[PDB]
């Protein structure tokens, strides 16, 4: 008796393993990310996040890849350097076990994840998907 | 930055404690 | 639309306690006192009859000694808008689990509480009366080991005039007596066909397992594998209610902190005052290696 | 202000153009299905879905990749030749409008899309997901 | 200042004890 949940919070690929994606977020009002290792990995994983805006020659084509600045809360104390959100991958993370996440405050009109550098040949192994939620368009 | 799972392999144990 | 009931499974193991065999005193304001009278002393003589005059003994003393007594507090922070949605009540969920973070810390205080700001536990005081097992020669060489008939005369040495002590240990001690056999091939105790289990209603087996047990884990010492470790603890037997006293002052309170919260964050403060100490540490007694 | 919807409705890649994914819906209780092109298309294009059961070998791996029979509602007024379900996009679907579907009775522990045979080049413009729901444990 | 608690520990054993199980009689003026 499963609803059809492909309407009423959709999702995307937003990193294959070899290639990111912009997702169009604009029409939703929350989303987030699902990581997902297709193999055992051997470092911490760091991803960094960006968001774009749309490219003056089309409202509806990509345009600079911007990086999001981290917020942070109250009971941050380990902010990184000067505020840029990035997710870590911790090792110790075997395959069918996923992890998710999300950013406290959105900007722009959709966003893309990448390898941090150095983490790329450990990303090759771990795809990235969104998924979104609360649409009205 | 967090989540969790199943599917642990179950791999049963022993525990003789003898004399 | 889905369908919401009232159910929460837990899958939160506390420990096991002890809070309720030592002798409870609700109090005030630090710094109490108390008497510790050491010894009646031996007063009159006797008589014959005839005389018209006795002869004085030795009076004892009353030691008025006192105790004080420690603090736990805490703070957390919430967002304002983020606790009026998302129906579930995450408020009274954070003062459960400070009331019983606070619960577990006194439990675990009240054992190995070492001194400085911390509740004296009768674990590193090592002033009750302690036996060990005696080592056994296997083979010619002595190896420190534990059998039955240490248990058996560390529990039955007990001075029953100070009453019905009560004796605790590790669920994996008791496992290492369940395992013990005859030479037969037999097993030494109850025998209840496949039953003996936890029953441990009141008399003297009482198990915790946030105390140190002599097993390493388990497969270790006893295991067909190395023996044991020398000096290990093995259980206490004490009248709780007169060997050991916690106190308690004010239950743990909550507070908005006042200063430090906005109308986009939230602070708070939590506390709590409690303590313990030693009764007469010469009515129980302690088992090692 | 988005909550952390990765803890919920978490989806994994199913087809990325030219790769299948048998997907893990055994703790979930249901699911849907994705559907987005990266460009033009020629012709509507089917795909197959297909479902696994644990290989005897290992319990929590897939095992072959099983047809999966397609079930008809009322008032129904055609049925696939064989019977079998699988799933079709029709031609003129532009890639800025995702499609959503749902096989309505589940079958086996994993999930998979393939490329219907004789429409297998347009399936490199094709990306398919699965969001699932329930958790269950 | 200091605070007074009601408790008062012992710690002094005095024996077990044979007077309950004796046959008790009262008496009065010696030479029963």
């Amino acid at each position: 008796m499963n609803f059809n949940v492909g309407v009423d919070f959709p999702s995307f690929i937003a990193w294959d393993g070899e290639e990111s994606f912009p997702v169009k977020v604009d029409g939703f009002n929350q989303f987030g990310f699902t990581f997902k290792t297709i193999a055992a990995l051997t470092a911490a994983t760091t991803f960094n996040i960006f968001y774009h805006e749309p490219s003056d020659a089309d409202p509806c084509v990509p345009g600079p890849a911007i990086r999001v600045p981290e917020v942070p809360f109250c009971d941050t104390v380990l902010l990184s350097e000067d505020g840029l959100a990035a997710v870590t991958l911790p090792e110790t993370v075997t395959p069918d076990s996923f992890c998710a996440g999300t950013v406290p405050c959105m900007n722009g009109q959709w966003i893309s994840i990448a390898p941090a550098t150095g983490s790329e040949t450990n990303a090759a192994n771990v795809q990235i998907t969104v998924t979104m939620k609360g649409a009205t368009r | 930055m967090d989540c969790r799972n199943l599917c642990g392999a179950a791999a049963p144990s022993r525990l003789v404690q003898p004399g | 639309t889905p369908q919401v009931l009232a159910l929460e499974v837990d899958c939160n193991i506390e420990c096991a306690s002890l809070l309720d065999l030592y002798g409870q005193i609700e109090v005030s304001r630090s710094t109490f006192t108390y008497m510790k009278i050491a010894d009646y002393g031996q007063l009159g003589e006797y008589t014959c009859d005839a005389k018209c005059d006795a002869e004085f003994g030795e009076p004892g003393n009353i030691r008025h000694l006192e105790g004080k007594t420690y603090d736990y507090r805490g703070v957390f922070c919430f967002n304002r808008k983020n606790l009026q949605e998302a129906n579930y009540d995450f408020l009274s969920f954070m003062i459960g689990a400070a009331q019983r973070s606070h619960r577990i810390n006194r439990n675990q205080a009240l054992m190995i509480g070492k001194g400085v700001n911390e509740p004296k536990g009768w674990l590193t005081e090592n002033c009750f009366p302690v036996f060990q097992t005696l080592p056994v020669d296997v083979n010619g060489t002595s190896t420190p080991a534990f059998l039955a008939q240490d248990w058996r005369r560390f529990v039955t040495s007990f001075p029953a005039e100070y009453g019905e002590a009560r004796s605790v240990m590790h669920q994996n001690v008791f496992g290492y007596l369940a395992a013990m056999v005859d030479a037969n091939g037999r097993f030494l105790f109850g025998d209840g066909d496949l039953t003996f289990t936890p029953d441990l209603v009141r008399e003297r087996i009482r198990i915790s397992n946030c105390l140190p047990d002599p097993t390493e884990g388990n497969t270790k010492g006893g295991t067909g594998q190395d023996a044991f470790a020398a000096g290990s603890f093995v259980a206490a037997q004490a009248a709780w209610k007169t060997a050991f006293y916690a106190v308690e002052k004010r239950p743990m309170f909550f507070e908005q902190y006042e200063g430090g919260s906005s109308a986009w964050c939230v602070k708070y403060q939590f506390g709590a005052e409690d303590g313990g100490f030693v009764g007469c540490c010469e009515h129980g007694r302690i088992l090692q290696i």
